[PDB]
Parts: C-alpha cells; structure tokens; sequence
C-alpha cells in the first residue's frame, strides 16, 4: 500500500546527498546497542530498533522498547523460534504501539506470557515501507535506519574491526539495522595512490563487546547498489508521522 | 547416529568408524559449538578427527536455528571425551554455558 516514490518525494525533494558517508549515530539517530542473547529474536530487536530511532529524529525523543513484547506478543511471528521485519511491525499496528522496555524488561528465552497493558504509554507507529533494493542510501539519508535482512555465518561471530572480509551464510538468516553509510580512503601498496573504500554501517543485536561497540561495516560501492550478503534484501522503515 | 540425547553417555565404536554428532545451533544469535579454545578442531588429531558442517532450517524466517553436524572419527584405542559448549566465541563460556559430552571407546 505506501509507495516508495511518493514517501520520499516528501522527505527528499529535489535535495541532493554525498553519497560517500552519512551516519545517524552522529544526528542522534540511533539508540543504544542492545543483546538478543540465547535466543532467535533478532526480527524484532531490528524492527524495535528502527522505531526507536524515528523517535530520536522526529519527535527528538530518547525511548528503549521493548522486544520482549513484541516476542511474546507478536502472533504473526514465533518468538525465539524466528520471524520476520514486516510481520513485527504488522503486530505494532495491531498491539496499539509496544511498552518501554523499563516496563517490560527483556527475559531472552525464559518463558514469559503477552501482557498488553505493562505500561501507562505506549509507543507506536502509523506504517511501515519497503525500500527498494536500489535505493538503500537515499532511503537511510532522508528516511532514517532500515530494519534489514543479511545471510550471517560463523565468520560474522568472529568479527571485530574494518570492513567485514568473511563469507555470507546460505540463506538470509538475521535481522539487523541499516544505520548509515562511509567511505575510506586507503592507499593501494603498488599503484602508491588512495582508493575510496566504502560501506554501509550496520547496528547489530549481539551486545557491545562484539565488532565495533556492537556495529559493522560491510563493503558496498559509491551507489550502494552493491550488497554483501543478501544485505537489504528485505527493507522496511517504520513511520511515526 | 548421535543427538543431544545421548548426553554423557559412552558409545562403544570401532577405530576408523564415523560418528555423526547433530546439535541444534543458531548461528544469528552468535552463538556455535566448540571446543575449548573457540575452535571446531579435535583436541587431539592422534586419538580422533573431527569435521564440521552447519545446516540452515527449512524455515525462511529471520533467528531461526538449524543443525551442527561434527563427524567424528576415532583414530586410537582408547576412551575418547568429545566434549562441546554452546557459546559466542568472542565471549567464551561461563558457569551456565551448554555443554554436550559423548565418549567414544574404541578397543
């Protein structure tokens, strides 16, 4: 039902963007990084995520939500067991918005029964949209974080500074957000020269002592039409307004 | 042959024979099987090899788990501890981690 062209002929115009580099953890775009544990529940760290972050840039406002909700409360999906972006933020519409996570904190897989009525306010959103897979960075500079899908393997668990150099998983496996962009020159050892390396910048949900305080950049190129992995294969960004 | 059933128990096996090990492991969560060490590499090569291989569901759906597989060969008599924890590597395992045990006796 919402359409890409006409969402963000809205909140572009006929402004043009650097497609070189553009981090929403620099525009108070992005909130804490959190930890799925032991527990298939990455679907809905991505989705609450991406919500939390429309808070900060829209509404200027700083909320932790709660994923635990939306796994025990989510029909559409199957807690720590799997599920999918489009389904999560289908059951926020649904569940009237999702309480803070003060109020309902996260349990991991310990069992735990939907409590629709934990908190005074809850937080919700209006829609969600589907980015097209060629318009990643023009969706991340004047929309906000994209919840995503990436094929993850082990090579990923052992991952811990630069440009992510493993292998993909078999399948698209893990939910995770897309949270800008960037660009570094690196000098080539035999033409003597600097080459632009860029990448997109990724806010997993495997606490912060993994990667990058909890992020990872992923190799694209200068139209980040390339992408690593199956990365943004599936696209969504929720609306708050 | 082998699963999260035979926990601990002692499987009697010919040296050269395969036993094939199956867990379930999600890889999206950061966590996998492992030695101690962090690594998927039998302890000792000289008492048994071991191989590995992960498994995706059937499910597309996005945290869903699929399956270990640790093909293990014994390669001395003896009684061998192929002992596994469930744990992220960059974390290493605690007091609460997963553990599977099998032993394989070979005469």
């Amino acid at each position: 039902q919402m359409n890409y062209e006409e969402v963000i002929k809205k909140y572009r115009g006929e402004e043009n963007f650097d497609h070189a580099a553009y981090d929403w953890r620099l525009h108070s775009g992005v909130t804490p990084v959190k930890d799925q544990k032991n527990c298939g529940s990455c679907w809905a760290f991505s989705s609450i995520g991406s919500v939390e972050s429309q808070y900060a840039i829209r509404k200027n406002k700083l909320i932790t939500l709660s994923e635990q909700e939306l796994v025990d409360c989510s029909f559409k999906n199957y807690g720590c067991n799997g599920g999918l972006i489009n389904n999560a933020f289908e059951d926020m519409i649904e569940l009237g918005g999702i309480c803070p996570d003060g109020d309902y904190p996260y349990v991991s897989d310990a069992p735990n029964l939907c409590n629709i009525d934990r908190c005074t306010e809850k937080y919700g959103i209006k829609n969600y949209l589907s980015v097209p897979d060629n318009k990643l960075k023009e969706a991340l500079r004047f929309l906000g974080p994209i919840s995503i899908s990436v094929a993850v393997s082990d090579d990923f668990a052992f991952y811990k500074e630069g440009i992510f150099d493993g292998e993909c998983g078999d399948q698209l496996n893990h939910a995770v957000m897309l949270v800008g962009f960037g660009m570094k020159e690196i000098v080539n050892p035999l033409t003597k020269k600097g080459e632009k390396h860029y990448y997109y910048i990724i806010k997993n949900s495997w606490g912060q002592q993994w990667g990058e305080r909890g992020f990872i950049n992923i190799e694209t190129d200068e139209s980040g039409l390339m992408r690593k992995c199956g990365l943004g294969t599936d696209a969504f960004i929720p609306l708050i307004e | 042959k082998v699963t999260k059933a035979h926990n601990g128990a002692t499987l009697t096996v010919a040296v050269g024979e395969l036993v094939e090990i199956q867990l379930p492991s999600n890889p999206t969560t950061g966590f996998a099987w492992y030695f101690e060490g962090g690594t998927k590499e039998s302890p000792n090569e000289s008492m048994f090899t071991v191989e590995n291989k992960y498994f995706p569901p059937d499910s597309k759906l996005l945290g869903a788990g699929g399956t270990e597989h640790f093909h293990v060969t014994v390669k001395a008599a003896g009684t061998h501890a192929v002992n596994l924890t469930y744990m992220r590597p960059w974390t290493g395992p605690s007091h609460d981690s997963e553990r599977f045990t099998v032993y394989l006796k070979a005469n």
